[PDB]
RNA sequence: UGGAGGUGAUUUAAAUGCCA
RNA sequence: GCCCGCCGCCUGGGGAGUACGGCCGCAAGGCUGAAACUUAAAGGAAUUGGCGGGGGAGCACUACAAGGGGUGGAGCGUGCGGU
RNA sequence: ACGGCUUUUCCGGAGUGUAAAAAGCUCCGGGAAUAAGGGCUGGGCAAGGCCGGUGGCAGCCGCCGCGGUAAUACCGGCGGCCC
């Protein structure tokens, strides 16, 4: 997914592993409901 | 880290196409080959434009200030569009009233942008009916059209 | 140059030393300002320079880079002090530059006056340009480096009568030393005055470090020190 | 007699009914309109509105629908003394 | 004088904060 | 560290590893990858202090442990909030 | 404030100039007479620690930043600085 490492910092946001989760389940429904 | 790449006497052609492929990874050479200002802007690449005012409205300053800047809705001539201008100086927005035909400059921030607390005006009156604002501002000169 | 030259005959008389040079100074043996550097002394009285370079302290030979008041926190407040940064030299051929601390700003620049004539050296000047090629010490003979903090300095030798390009606080401390036309390239952050100025002097210091044949000095001029006052 | 803040001016009675957020109140005036209430920045240092605080504000004359703005507060020293001299009805507060 | 690794253990509940 | 070679990548923080289009895979997913717009800082290594439901050393009847007398419940004296 | 002086520029007049004009240039008569604005005045950046308004409002602000009833920073008056 072309990480980049500033971004496990945890200083000012929420944490990296569950982010990418979460754009993964919206690449899900942009793809069934009609990414035809 | 090595000493650097084609420090050859006849490697000229990968030289020219190292250069010329890091060149793009720049944001104000890319922004003018490909020409992005225009075809994003709504007045076309010109120092001024004319436009006619729709109402009239006051924004509230940023974090650390206090007040309220008035403001007007333009409605341009050669486009079509709508954008907010800045009526600069001590009483303006006496004086601009509905159906009058205004001129629009820049207002000169970083990068083209807007300035100062006031967050996203970019452009500011400066001749109402053809009599410079600045000068009814501080009188000495009188309103055509009423 | 004679107020600055009774000076000396009143300080050399209240002054009895502690070190050994003192002794030395005092009792007529050593007796010129160039004869007590390239020999592996040490200096700690200050009387030293103004009894061999009277001058030193003329106010016009003096000169105050910055004045910067630093910070330290503590459960009752905030304690406050200053820091100055001062250069001296006549305008011949020594400088000398220092720092000094203290909470107010009159003894700040007492002590900076003072530990800049603690630190002092003599350099070399010539004329080396491509374009001009008198013999005259208005100049650097060659081009030298002096790196400090993250700021490297170059100096390099230019024609008679173009002035001293070079940032603000380098003007001054090259116009002390007598050097009247360079030319200048830099890199780093030049904003931090305490480490432009030091590497403005490292570079005047290294300008001795260079070997030179007993040719070179016929065709650059290279005089060091003081060249007929 | 008394200081209190009456309608000088072009005031108006503020008497919220719910905060949607960010500063933004839903008054119920005797007028009919909903209006919207925001809060300068003099004042939002001090003191402590909420709902039932009879208070006074000022609107503005563009729409004169959706319109008002806080200038000062009420005490409960004051809200329900505003009552004997009938210049408020509080009937406006029950329906 | 001064540091680098390893294996063990580490104990009921216990949240939040005008304005200058 | 001082030199002689070759190749890969970087150009303020976000938007964004996202949209669109291709090539792989049975599916999960992988590789390639922008612009509108928004913002004056985001980041690094060290220094005084303050703090820790971190560690050591020492304290104190406005702390405890061992003890003596009580205030908190009733009526009045006096001070305060509110009305 | 008194005494004198000049006529580049300004009004009339004569030559010359020009395809014809006009400008221009040489001579005459009057007259110091006909002729300075624009922007800045807290730091970067030369220049005020003065007077009167305004009270987180009005306004200023390329960036940092002023204004909360004692404003060198906003609006004026008087001073000063660069062209
Ligand atoms: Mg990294
Ligand atoms: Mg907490
Ligand atoms: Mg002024
Ligand atoms: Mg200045
Ligand atoms: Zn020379």
């Amino acid at each position: 997914m072309k990480r980049r490492p500033r971004k496990w910092k945890k200083k000012g946001r929420m944490r990296w592993k569950w982010i990418k989760k979460r754009i993964r389940r919206l690449k899900r429904q942009r793809k069934k409901e009609r990414g035809l | 880290p090595g000493k650097k790449a084609p420090n050859g006497e006849f490697a000229g052609r990968k030289l020219k196409l190292k250069r010329k492929k890091f060149r793009w990874s720049d944001i104000r050479y890319k922004r003018r080959v490909l020409r992005l200002k225009e075809k994003s802007d709504p007045l076309e690449g010109a120092p001024q434009a004319r436009g006619i005012v729709l109402e009239k409205i006051a924004v509230e300053a940023k974090q650390p200030n206090s007040g309220m800047r008035k403001a007007v809705r333009v409605q341009l001539i050669k486009n079509g569009k709508v954008v907010t201008a800045f009526c600069p100086g001590d009483g303006a927005i006496k004086f601009i009233d509905e159906h009058d035909e205004v001129i629009i400059e820049g207002i000169g921030g970083p990068k083209g942008g807007s300035m100062g607390d006031i967050p996203g005006i970019r452009y500011k009156v400066v001749k109402v009916n053809r009599v410079s604002l600045k000068e009814l501002v501080k009188g000495r000169k009188e309103k055509p059209r009423r | 140059s004679q107020e600055w030259k009774e000076y000396a005959k009143r300080v050399l008389d209240e002054w009895q030393p502690k070190t050994k040079l003192g002794m030395l100074v005092k009792e007529g043996q050593i007796t010129d300002i160039h004869e007590i550097f390239r020999k592996g002394y040490q200096i700690k009285e200050p009387e030293i320079i103004d009894v061999l370079l009277p001058e030193v302290n003329a106010r016009e030979n003096q000169e105050i880079l910055d004045i910067a008041l630093t910070v330290r926190m503590t459960d009752s407040g905030r304690r406050v002090r200053f820091r100055v940064l001062a250069a001296v030299g006549n305008r011949d051929g020594y400088v000398g530059l220092g720092i000094g601390h203290g909470r107010e700003v009159g003894i700040a620049i007492r002590k900076a006056i003072n530990y800049a004539k603690l630190n002092i050296i003599e350099i070399k000047r010539g004329c080396g340009s491509w374009e001009c090629r008198c013999r005259r010490p208005h100049s650097v003979p060659f081009t030298v480096e002096g790196k400090e903090g993250s700021v490297r300095v170059k100096l390099i030798p230019g024609p008679r009568g173009l002035g001293l390009v070079i940032g603000d606080v380098g003007k001054k401390i090259l116009r002390l030393a007598g050097i009247q036309d360079v030319w200048s390239q830099t890199l780093g952050e030049t904003r931090t005055t305490v480490n432009f100025a030091k590497a403005v002097f490292n570079a005047l210091y290294n300008t001795n470090k260079v070997v030179v044949t007993p040719e070179m000095i016929e065709r650059y001029g290279i005089v060091v020190g003081r060249a007929m006052p | 007699v008394i200081r209190v803040p009456l309608p000088e001016g072009n005031q108006l009675f503020g008497v919220v009914e719910q905060a949607l957020g960010a500063g933004w109140m839903d008054v119920r005036c005797e007028d009919g309109k909903i209006r919207r209430c925001r809060i300068p920045g003099k004042l939002r240092r001090r003191v402590w509105i909420r709902v039932g605080d009879l208070v006074i504000v000022q609107p503005w004359p563009v729409q004169s629908d959706k319109r008002g703005d806080i200038v000062y507060r009420y005490t409960q020293t004051q809200v329900d003394w505003l009552l004997r001299k009938g210049k408020i009805t509080q009937e406006f507060l029950t329906g």
